[PDB]
């Protein structure tokens, strides 16, 4: 799922 | 540390220098450097740090995630031995950020936007330490930190940029982690209707940064609802 | 070594997991313990001791590059300063695989697979350090590696995909690295040309691994001519 | 310009 910031 | 013969202001420079050429390891051990003289960060201080571990621990998820995939299917010692190594090395930079934070970053945080973003860093770094471990006491502090940091909604508005991450960041905790997948929906739920309302406050350029953090909550409610 | 205690097969699987995870500077190590062993490596093996250097000193030369573009716009020391971190690492990658290939793959190499693979490497890490070079020897030394693999023409058929590679690569030396454009241009079109004549003799397995190379050559060419 | 293998 969508967590903040870069991956 | 190696960085304490370093000036600060060389070591900020060296992180922005290692942020353009990819080069994430560097750019995290040069902000550890520059955490370690001992003086509190400015917003974008905070930022490189953030971004420089958040790159080097993103890598070992994505390679601990592979590994264990491949030792679920296998089920020699080879496969196991390995992703314990990696999930050692994630461990150590998950204790080497806590660390920053404990020491002293936190207690020496007193404005909202300080305090509130290094919060949720304990919270997701403890959340990174609970996705590898088999555990309870990890969830709780991970829980205990995005909670503290939650309680944002004192002292920052609804479409916060910092507060809407931390809550993006804690819903996918309770939905992944905690196992919560209700507490997850209403919280990503509340969350963006409340940014909503408020977004006739913001500028041009806020209304750019509240509303991309307010679509991966809407990006995450469409793949949970 | 630190791999001194590990089983050969062991290494080479946890190779093989490392390349799976994206972890290239631990399928790097992985390959660097195996060929310490001392036995000579099977083709799939040497295929992975090039495919994880070439994966670390990749991330090395695209990091260089952008400081190196930096430091010549900037014209503190801190941009060469960090260009030179860069720059010693790249450089200790570089002796590394060539202290491999000394010690003691090229010596113990007969067949001429073996034996062109390994100079074709000795070749690309002498073309990284001249990159970086501020010179002379190191070309010579690229010319001399990359020529006797070439004299592959005797023992190798025009579509040889190690032979192709081989052609390639030193034709990019000629053009980026010799200041030779015209030797590079005739290199490539020769070698696409005699590929081409031979594809009639193979399978359709060995046609899409002649021509994939093939088209690299071609797409070189268009940017030379 | 195109080199041989990996990126
Ligand atoms: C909204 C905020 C996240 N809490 N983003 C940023 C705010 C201020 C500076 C700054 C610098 C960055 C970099 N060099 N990657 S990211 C960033
Ligand atoms: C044509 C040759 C290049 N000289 N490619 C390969 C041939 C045989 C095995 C093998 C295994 C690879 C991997 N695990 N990335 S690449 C490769
Ligand atoms: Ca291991
Ligand atoms: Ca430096
Ligand atoms: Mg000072
Ligand atoms: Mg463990
Ligand atoms: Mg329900
Ligand atoms: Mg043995
Ligand atoms: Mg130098
Ligand atoms: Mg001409």
């Amino acid at each position: 799922f969508k967590t903040e910031g870069p991956d | 540390g190696a960085m304490g013969s370093m000036e600060r202001a060389s070591l900020i420079q060296k992180a922005k220098l290692a942020e353009q050429a990819e080069r994430y390891e560097d750019m995290a051990a040069f902000m550890k450097g520059a955490v370690e003289k001992g003086e509190e960060l400015s917003c974008e201080e905070r930022n490189l740090l953030s971004v420089a571990y958040k790159n080097v621990v993103g890598g070992q998820r994505a390679a601990w995630r592979v590994l264990s995939s491949i030792e679920q299917k296998s089920n020699g010692p080879e496969v196991r031995e390995y992703r314990e190594k990696v999930e050692t090395e994630l461990q150590g930079v998950c204790d080497t950020v806590l660390g920053l934070l404990d020491s002293h970053l936190i207690k020496e945080a007193g404005d909202a936007e300080s305090r509130v973003f290094y919060l949720k860093m304990k919270g997701d770094y403890y959340r990174y330490l609970a996705e590898v471990a088999t555990k309870k006491r990890i969830i709780d502090s991970a829980r205990s930190a995005y909670q503290e940091a939650m309680d944002s909604k004192k002292e920052m508005p609804p479409t916060n940029p910092i507060r809407l991450g931390l809550a993006l960041n804690f819903s996918v905790f309770h939905y992944e982690i905690a196992n919560s997948p209700e507490e997850a929906i209403s919280l990503a739920k509340t969350t963006f209707d409340e940014a909503m309302a408020d977004l006739h406050t913001l500028s041009e350029d806020s209304y750019k940064d509240s509303t991309l953090i307010m679509q991966l909550l809407r990006d995450n409610l469409t793949l949970w609802t």
